[PDB]
């Protein structure tokens, strides 16, 4: 009767429908994946991670059986398993599965894709947690360049990688480079107002700039940032 | 009971009505190839809303109240080959020459020739009716016949009778590609009639009807056999309240439908939607409940229209449930969420005219039909108003409209009369915002 | 004391299928009309066995009675006590009052007059409809005029069904209430306003089954019967229809009553039926409570309810209630009894409550009327069928007075 | 109490064509899935009429279900309750468990999990296969692992079909049993071992017609049904699936049951059905008899079998039987009844017999394994597909323990 | 009056109680399919011993004081299909999985789950009672539920109340064939409870109940419909003193029955017998007098037990006459011969607690019921003690008892606690010799 049980019933029917559809027409694998992602999300929320894993493995087996191999699809499926492992707290496995995704893309054309830049960002973050700074920096830079070439410099995804690098540099106490990164993120994030970016990301940038300026000994600019973040978080109550 | 005539103009209207009377006869348990019912037993539902008793033997044919009008012979001769002795072949009027994307042949031309013969058969139907309370003209708003004679006939019928609803169940031009080269002309010439002398014009769009049979009825190439079944199942859905006198059937006449759906006399272009769009492959364990059909009614890719419905303001809405319902308070409470989710127009506090019909559909057990009088239906006609102007700055095709009897002064009126139509939702959008 | 009944509109005639299947059960008759108590009230004695009811099944869209007089109940109603005409008062007051109303109103009245000249003690009219549609509210507004113009000294009780506060169920429905609630306020001596939102909820708690408008009407059809069952099952404290106007209607406008039923053969020990009768969630309207004090409540307890208990129960209930300041300490609540419960129950209860909360029903139906009338939002269907904006704003100025007349009654 | 079913392998899915054509007959449904008794056990109630069974038709070599879902039974099974994948677990355990097993096992489990989250009282798994092939025994060994790892507190009944003692029918078949009989011994709570040599003979005496594997499976498909028909046709002495583990499995290894059926609308007077049920030639395995004493027999007598007769019949039968020394004099045989016979029969019988003779099936499958494993005689098809000799000798050392565990149980 | 609850555990106890409340309701003139009496008239006898007034209209249903508990759903759903609105369906508790010959599911398992729900309905019954003076638990001593939860419930009820008799009217395993493979286990696990925490355990045996319907009720195959009527007519015979306040009815409460029949706290396993066992075919001229019913009470093949009663010592005897008696001094003088014929136990000078009930039985006019507390009832349990040991030298079945929570130390206690039971008649046989 619970709200979550209702969401699960709905998501299960929708998955079962996509399964049957892919029985009648084995090519429709992409849509099965999408429906699975919603149900897998819900299973994670209730803590059934093995069920979520089974769903993605099923998606993967269907993708693997295609007569025309779709590496982009496989890349995406592996990245969903990687993210599942990450939320599960299986940090090594998350890195392993993002790496598998990247290897499939590297062997086919897909080096400079949307998925690949995302994966490299997410993988870089796991490497930060593994305390492998150099590997984290490398992947973040690659994600950054790819998003630069795909979207303008003026995009949410570019600013997100800037932000992530900022936190990386800040956490290894490279204050100078942290500053550059967060300012570049600030510059972009100001120029992008609509539903293409929520204002809570803008507040994080000020928050992060605050800690960077404070670490730099500029306590003035630090408080100015912490202030503007507070103004933003307040202004989203209306 | 409230009789209702289904006039079928043009090739696009006939091929809907070829499939519409396939449905309605099968819906009433009547053989769609002979007109006769099962021998000795009465037809299910209330037959006399659309039909007529031909022969008092209780096993004879039931002639539908339907005149099929088209200036090309091949369309109705296809129907005569695929109906048998069902229709009255005095109503199955055809000509030789056709119209061919020329409004001014269906309106002022070969359609003017059939108009003394067509109206001498509507007068045959209406005098045969008990008390007729609606005329559902099926046509397109794209061609020379359906948009030409459909503009002629409706202005020749409200001018004659006037105390009767004219629901012009019509098929708009698809914006993906035009099936006629003069198709943004022929709409605007019919948007004179379908705004002024029709009480409502139920639109349909061939782009959305492709997507709702490809993505929803999971087939590769949706033919016009299946466009005229998505429309049909909706036209056999809005008319299930007219034809059925069941358990708790909310018997909605056309006037009873249009009083709830035409707010003021220039806002009567109605979209439509159908639920469930489950394919006919017996997806029995994936049959949709009432809480989730309404979630599938109001998707952007769920209405039978080129526009995006939830990107604009639902001005008047009429959700026509049809089938076996177990849940009356779970009904209307899903719409209570949809009163919050959907963009409505204060300018109206509340508008959900809710029909129940206990008699289920043929293809579906729990079927839902929507009729949302949307403000986005000017955005379909904003495309048509723009595609008219690109073909009027050049003064497009030629003399083809002008040699038949129309004038350049008249054509600029009808563009303005379609501009008066598009602004009439633009009046009703920001004032309804 | 023989009450005529009128069932106008699809909403009213669907109650008539519920009411005359409950009036036959409480009087103990079969469905054909013959004998299987004062049976003279609802039923005209045609022959020694067969009792034809005093109902007009006045209706446009004649498929509702085709359900009634098709299946199991064709032998019951007299077909000179009916009207069936197409078109169907197209959810449009001006069709029901003016266009398709004036076609039938000569037949309605001359069928009422052929049913009240068979009487021999006519007292009331249990006219059953809704204030929502075009037949129940349009022709229901027309019958109330013509019946008061014909019988100005007889009590006309209107058993309305208000539009739901939940959603519409009809687009032009807040127009059709105020055009009807005018004529109820002008002609009817007391109306019972019922609400399909409360009729959904109370039936949802009643049945272990999701309701339908046959199951909803059995709440109404008991309330329609329980009001006039101290008139036909006499018992003690005989409350006729003349005492639902003198007792429950203080001011000349406040005559819109909110009726509950309890229990919701079912027995109830009755210190808790009075707590069930005057439950705030058992009243069949979405009336206001946090800004609502009563005027005059009633309590018709039928069946095996002995009058000693209300000195302990109902005096306890009236302390729990909220009356106006100008109502006395233990007073303000009239009572009644019947010596026979409804069939299926062993001790029932009713509560006609005249309350300031029913102005929140009125205030809703004016706040919907406020936006919808000034922007002409369905008005041309009235204008092009007889009824102008002058005739419709004047309908508002009485209901805006009426919504104030309860706020003046606090 | 709603039993999921799994039909892995060509042997199991061919039983599924026999079983779900007998489960529809005993519950009285048509072949499409709609209604023509506790129907909730085998069948998921999708709609009011149509009952979709709780079966996964898990399979490699997808031509078996092409027989099923091509001819007459495509409307019955749900196609989100299936898996069809090429290649075909190439009569090779390592293909079915590791190579083409890991491709489908994420889809198998998430179809089981989509079928047991529709339940509302899950109790068991009638997992039907063989221990002979590569799909029924390879992927059947994989499902038993993953299902016990997912549901460690639910009874998993394996309905195997042993390789014939008569000839092979597959070359590498004594490898595929011991690789599977390991995982049955480790995961399944009780297995019914059936044998196509006995299924040939008993069907040869049944029909006046030379059998085929559709006619052989109707012996199995009754045994698959009769085990779980005191669970769905209740009667007296309700024997659920939890009582086939506590009663019939004494030691934690001895859970391989030899089931008969009798009579082999057919009526039987029943002093002779108990002599037919516990006929040594009616048990469906080539178990040992001259060096075999039982452990724990069962007797599920369904239909028109009244319980007074077993005090005279079954007490006479148990004196004729040979039990272990540590089983009591008249005890050691559990009983049960159903109130409804299978369609076509009027009084049936079943006998799950846990017996030391089933170790002679094990001793055969080790004596075949003894020569065949040490000489690498088909081993490289496992080695070059994931499964080493360490993993395969360890499979032997449990079954050589298991063949000793019955010889320790005498 | 002394109220008395009939708790019905297991399939074997419910199917007795399915037929027991068929009898008792018919015995009080109450419809056994609705719970309501004949309209307007009071029920015969004193209804309130077993029943409860539901609805004060004098024609409403009388809910019996009965909770039916079983872990398998099919048994009570059979009762719900064959009782209508008779029982209180809050007392008709069922589960899904069942127990299945496993004591340690009914005792410590699925029966532990129902125990907060079962005891919350005994507390509903007992608080509804005037002053309850007995609890008649109907079960078997063979299964996993009746012998499992019956061992749980009785130890959960005397532990809670303690000032109330628990007459566990129970069905022993037949020695001819075991209906459960773990049936000599499950008895000994229940002989912990039915010796220690039950005030008496009225036994019944399915072998003797076959012979007393085959040889005595002259049918070929005695079904469990007729085993649960031989038991029933005895259970509706020992409770006729509890339910009837008649002419000279010796009103014997359970405590009033067990003070006469439990000599010391480990000798309370009672057999039973019924007379006449005349078949229901109206053998009117062969109806038995009181001098010869008592000759048919005390036959070796006349008790409801596997043992031979006259081959051992009747320790305490309670002959409950029930019906129309003309002959009080011819009564009790037939027992004066039976004081000489029968093996009694000095250790007791005399013991014949003699109930009269003037209200006759349904099937019989002059019916007699025996309750002989015999020393042979250890010889039934000597078989069960021996069949336990053959299944414990091997350490039979498996982990099935041990994985649920029981221990090998505990199981050896309960074998000793059943050895303490069997010796407790062996103490009382040779000392009573
Ligand atoms: N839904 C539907 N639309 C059609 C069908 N056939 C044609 N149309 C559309 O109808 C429009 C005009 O065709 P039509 O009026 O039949 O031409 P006319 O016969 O020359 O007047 C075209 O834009 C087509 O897209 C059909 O079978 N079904
Ligand atoms: N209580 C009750 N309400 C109903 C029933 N049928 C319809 N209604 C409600 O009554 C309102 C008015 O509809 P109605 O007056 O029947 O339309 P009309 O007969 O065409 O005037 C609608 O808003 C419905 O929600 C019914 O059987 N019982
Ligand atoms: N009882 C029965 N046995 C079968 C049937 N089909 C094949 N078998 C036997 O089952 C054994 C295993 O074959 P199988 O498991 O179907 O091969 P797989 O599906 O490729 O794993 C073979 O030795 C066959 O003798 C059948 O329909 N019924
Ligand atoms: N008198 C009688 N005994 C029964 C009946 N059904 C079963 N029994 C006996 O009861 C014993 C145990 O069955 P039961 O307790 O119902 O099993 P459970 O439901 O799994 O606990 C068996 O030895 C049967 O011989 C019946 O209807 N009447």
């Amino acid at each position: 009767d619970t709200a979550l049980e209702r969401q699960i019933a709905s998501a299960s029917r929708s998955v079962e429908e996509a399964r049957r559809l892919a029985y009648h027409d084995p090519i429709r694998v992409g849509a099965l994946v999408e429906q699975i992602s919603v149900l897998a999300d819900l299973r994670q929320k209730e803590g059934d991670f093995r069920k979520a894993e089974s769903l993605y493995r099923e998606a993967l087996f269907r993708a693997q059986e295609l007569r025309k191999q779709d590496p982009d699809l496989l890349t995406g499926i592996y990245s969903l398993l990687a993210h599942l492992y990450d939320r599960w707290g299986r940090m090594d496995k998350a890195a392993e599965f993002y790496e598998l995704a990247l290897k499939i893309s590297a062997e086919n054309g897909l080096e400079e894709s949307d998925k690949v830049a995302t994966i490299k960002n997410n993988l870089a973050m796991i490497f930060k947690q593994l305390r492998k700074f150099e590997r984290a920096e490398g992947y973040y830079c690659e994600a950054l360049e790819t998003f630069q070439r795909l979207d303008g410099e003026q995009s949410a995804r570019v600013a997100s990688v800037y932000n992530n690098l900022g936190v990386l540099y800040y956490s290894h106490m490279d204050v100078d480079r942290a500053q550059v990164m967060h300012e570049r993120a600030l510059a972009i994030r100001q120029n992008l107002h609509e539903g293409q970016m929520d204002p809570a990301d803008l507040s994080q940038t000020f928050i992060n700039l605050g800690a960077v300026y404070k670490a730099a000994g500029d306590f003035q600019k630090a408080e100015a940032c912490v202030d503007r973040a507070k103004r933003i978080r307040a202004a989203m109550n209306g | 009971v409230n009789n209702t005539i289904v006039v079928s103009i043009g090739q696009a209207g006939n091929q809907i009505a070829a499939s519409f009377w396939k449905t309605v006869c099968l819906e009433h348990g009547i053989d769609p190839l002979t007109g006769q019912t099962a021998p000795g037993v009465a037809p299910r539902g209330n037959w006399s809303s659309f039909f007529s008793k031909l022969g008092e033997s209780s096993s004879g044919s039931y002639v539908p109240r339907a005149i099929m009008v088209d200036l090309e012979p091949s369309v109705i001769d296809n129907v005569k080959a695929t109906s048998g002795s069902l229709f009255n072949p005095a109503n199955l009027i055809s000509r030789t020459e056709g119209a061919g994307g020329n409004f001014a042949v269906g309106y002022l031309g070969a359609g003017r020739e059939v108009l003394p013969e067509v109206m001498s058969r509507l007068d045959y139907e209406i005098d045969k009716c008990d008390n007729v309370g609606g005329i559902i003209v099926l046509h397109a708003i794209g061609g020379g016949t359906g948009s030409g004679f459909g503009a002629l006939l409706i202005e020749s019928l409200k001018e004659k009778y006037g105390e009767i609803p004219v629901l012009s169940c019509a098929v708009l031009p698809s914006p993906q590609v035009s099936s006629v080269v003069t198709e943004p002309y022929n709409t605007v010439f019919a948007l004179n009639t379908l705004r002024r002398s029709a009480d409502a014009c139920l639109i349909f769009d061939n782009e959305a009807l492709f997507d709702l049979a490809h993505r929803k009825w999971n087939i590769e190439s949706p033919t016009v056999d299946d466009l005229n079944l998505l429309i049909t199942e909706a036209l056999a859905g809005i008319t299930a309240s007219m034809r059925f006198s069941g358990f708790l059937t909310v018997e909605i006449t056309l006037r009873e439908l249009l009083t709830n759906l035409v707010p003021q006399p220039s806002l009567h272009f109605l979209m439509c939607a159908f639920a469930p769009l489950t394919p006919p492959d017996r997806s029995k364990f994936e049959e949709l409940g009432i809480e989730e059909m309404i979630k599938s009614l109001f998707d952007n890719g769920s209405v039978f229209a080129a526009c995006s419905p939830m990107e604009g303001r639902f001005l008047s809405t009429a959700v026509l449930y049809r089938g076996i319902m177990e849940d009356k308070p779970l009904a209307d409470a899903a719409l209570a969420a949809m009163r919050e989710k959907l963009p409505l127009t204060y300018w109206i506090p509340t508008a959900f005219k809710i029909g129940y019909v206990e008699q289920p559909g043929i293809s579906h057990r729990k079927s839902m039909v929507l009729l949302a009088n949307n403000t986005e239906i000017a955005r379909v006609l904003d495309r048509i108003c723009h595609n008219f102007d690109k073909l009027w700055q050049r003064k497009a095709f030629a003399n083809w409209y002008l040699n038949e009897g129309m004038s350049e002064e008249q054509i600029n009126v009808l563009r303005a009369s379609a501009q008066e139509l598009v602004q009439s939702y633009q009046v009703a959008e920001e004032s309804g915002a | 004391r023989e009450i005529l009944s009128i069932h106008v509109g699809q909403c009213g005639n669907q109650i008539a299928d519920s009411f005359w299947r409950l009036a036959l059960r409480e009087h103990g008759l079969t469905e054909a009309g013959t004998l299987k108590s004062n049976m003279e009230v609802f039923f005209h004695k045609v022959r020694d066995g067969k009792y034809v009811p005093r109902a007009v099944l006045v209706d446009l869209e004649p498929g509702v009675i085709a359900r009634i007089e098709g299946g199991d109940m064709s032998q019951l109603f007299d077909e000179s006590s009916i009207v069936r005409k197409i078109p169907g008062a197209a959810n449009n007051w001006a069709r029901g009052y003016n266009v398709e109303g004036e076609k039938v109103i000569d037949q309605i009245m001359n069928v009422i007059d052929s049913a009240v000249e068979k009487t021999k003690g006519l007292q009331g009219f249990l006219m059953t409809h809704s204030i929502g549609g075009g037949s129940g509210s349009g022709l229901g507004s027309l019958i109330l005029e013509r019946l008061r113009q014909a019988y100005p000294k007889k009590r006309i009780f209107t058993f309305s069904v208000v539009p739901s506060p939940l959603i519409s169920d009809s687009a032009v429905e807040p127009y059709n209430a105020i055009l009807t609630l005018q004529r109820i306020l002008d002609n009817a001596d007391g109306a019972v306003l019922l609400d399909n939102e409360a009729l959904f909820r109370i039936a949802k708690a009643k049945l272990n089954r999701s309701p339908n408008y046959m199951d909803l009407n059995n709440i109404i059809a008991l309330i329609v019967s329980s009001v006039t069952a101290s008139l036909r099952f006499p018992g003690k404290l005989n409350t006729d229809l003349s005492e639902f106007v003198t007792n429950l209607v203080p001011f000349p406008g406040n005559h819109f009553l909110t009726a509950s039923f309890a229990p919701m053969q079912v027995r109830t020990n009755f210190p808790d039926l009075a707590r069930e009768t005057f439950a705030q969630d058992n009243f069949t309207a979405a009336i206001d409570w946090q800004q609502g004090v009563y005027l005059a409540a009633s309590a018709l307890f039928r069946g095996d309810v002995k009058a000693k208990d209300v000195d302990e129960n109902m005096a306890t209930i009236r302390k729990s209630l909220n009356y106006a300041s100008y109502m006395p300490a233990s007073g303000g609540l009239k009572l009644g009894y019947a010596e026979t419960a409804p069939e299926g129950f062993a001790s029932s209860g009713l509560a006609l409550v005249n309350h300031t909360g029913i102005a929140a029903v009125f205030e809703r139906l004016i706040a919907q009327f406020d936006i919808m009338f000034d922007n002409h939002a369905y008005t041309h269907w009235y204008e092009n069928a007889g009824v102008s904006r002058d005739m419709m704003a004047k309908a508002r100025n009485q209901i805006a007075t009426l919504a104030q007349s309860y706020r003046d009654a606090s």
